[PDB]
């Protein structure tokens, strides 16, 4: 379970 | 020998009228428990200023520890206008 | 005729195991500086497949020069769900 | 014809050398074993004078040059793929 | 052909 985030 | 430092970091969009932080995070959930890491950051951007480097570890965003946030918390917390964070870093060498 | 290139590459897992980006690397100091070269890439890893190769030396890892990382640091961001390479290679066909 | 392949991998500690040296002819180019130093770090890894170098980091002999040998000959670790005779 | 010393 790996997820990127934008900021 | 000073190893890890944990400091906090505020950033809020108000300071340039910024529609963005400029940086990106890596969310891994291993066995259910959740840690958070900076994946990179705008030179130019917010968060750079305010000293956030690829490969910090974010213990907290707004007071909550990295487990306890959602996908939707994340994206809530990551759009708003202001931002509160709790870094673990290396000190530049 | 073109000698050395230099260029980016960043790598992903989805785990926080300390040898899963297949590659290992090898160090040497000259000159009051270190540097750092990839010792082994492992086959069918995630490096090769990002197209580190042996030989290659890595100039940053996250945005840190090689000689401004020391061993903690190392262990810790090879371990991290995502890594930021700034290498120098040799062309290949 | 009769020879067989493997691979070696040597490190150098922290400054002396690797302990042998490499010879060229013209498939266009072929690396050969020149000599190993008795008494040096190739020598106990099972380097042995006549070998043929097949590769240097997992490169061909032929798609090396003069620049790049001097750098992998010269880094604190070196991978060959080795064409040797049995004993 | 050249010698190569490492």
């Amino acid at each position: 379970s790996r997820k990127e985030y934008y900021a | 020998a000073m190893g890890k430092v944990t400091h906090s970091i505020h950033i809020e969009k108000s300071d340039t009228a910024a529609d963005t932080y400029g940086f990106s995070l890596s969310s891994v959930e291993e066995d259910g428990i959740r840690r958070l890491y900076v994946n990179s950051v705008k030179e130019t951007g917010l968060a750079s200023k305010k000293g956030l480097k690829a490969g910090d570890e974010i213990l907290e965003i707004n007071n909550r520890a990295a487990d306890a946030l959602n996908s939707s918390m994340l994206k809530d917390f990551l759009s708003q206008p202001s931002l509160g964070l709790l870094v673990r870093t290396y000190p530049e060498l």
